[PDB]
């Protein structure tokens, strides 16, 4: 893995042109991560 | 040290779960290519994730992060999809379930969007699709995603596309 950027602990990515996006985040440790839930589903087919 | 422990669909934290998946379903730009074509989810299943030893690790770099930043460790609940899920729950996150690829560099990736984590449970832009169908729109084959506790701290900002 690369390092976060000097000062930080994760990168935040902003959308800056899909008005409807919300924002995805990056760490560079895993254990800045804990699994809390586990979910199991299916897409569904639009009516 | 796994356990997995299923949640009561009438227990208000399985409902609060699954209302933060149901939620964030938003259309994709790539008109459902790497995710499949779908406005919501069929929840089958919802799994609280019981490692002590995993969890210590977890609050042990919390509160080094949060003794950088002003005691704030900027905690999210965030969606992650992968292949390697079942490796996770039993194993932890570390640097072989980073996205060396990813736009940010290679970390280790989540979404606030469920539909955006998605798109990766069968791989980088899908992959193949499911394993028995070859359909990165299937709506038969079972999906798992995690919702996760990360721990941002200080987070470096970048304006994208
Ligand atoms: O949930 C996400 N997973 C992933 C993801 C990307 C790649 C991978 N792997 C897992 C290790 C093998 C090579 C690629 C696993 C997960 N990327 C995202 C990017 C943006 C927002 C969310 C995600
Ligand atoms: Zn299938």
């Amino acid at each position: 893995m690369a390092h976060s950027p000097p000062g930080h602990h994760s990168v935040t990515g902003r959308p800056s042109v899909n008005g409807l996006a919300l924002a995805e985040y990056v760490i560079y440790r895993g254990e800045q991560a804990y699994p809390e839930y586990l979910i199991t589903y299916q897409i569904m087919r639009p009516e | 040290g796994t356990i997995l422990i299923d949640l009561s669909p009438d227990d208000k934290e399985f409902q609060s779960v699954e209302e933060e998946m149901q939620s964030t379903v938003r259309e994709h730009r790539d008109g459902g290519h790497a995710g499949g074509i779908f406005n919501r989810y069929n929840i089958l299943k919802i799994q609280k994730v019981c490692n002590k030893k995993l969890w210590e690790r977890y609050t042990h770099r919390r509160k080094e992060v949060s003794e950088e930043n002003h005691n704030h460790a900027n905690e999210r609940m965030l969606f992650h999809g992968s292949p390697f899920v079942n490796a996770i729950i039993h194993k932890g996150f570390d640097e072989r379930h980073a996205y060396i690829g990813g736009m940010f560099g290679a970390g280790i990736y989540f979404a606030e969007n469920s539909s955006k984590s998605n798109q990766y449970v069968y791989g980088i832009g899908g992959g193949t699709g499911c394993p028995v169908h070859k359909d990165r729109s299937c709506y038969i084959c079972h999906r798992q995603l995690l919702f996760c506790r990360v721990t941002l701290g200080k987070s470096f900002l970048q304006f994208s596309a």
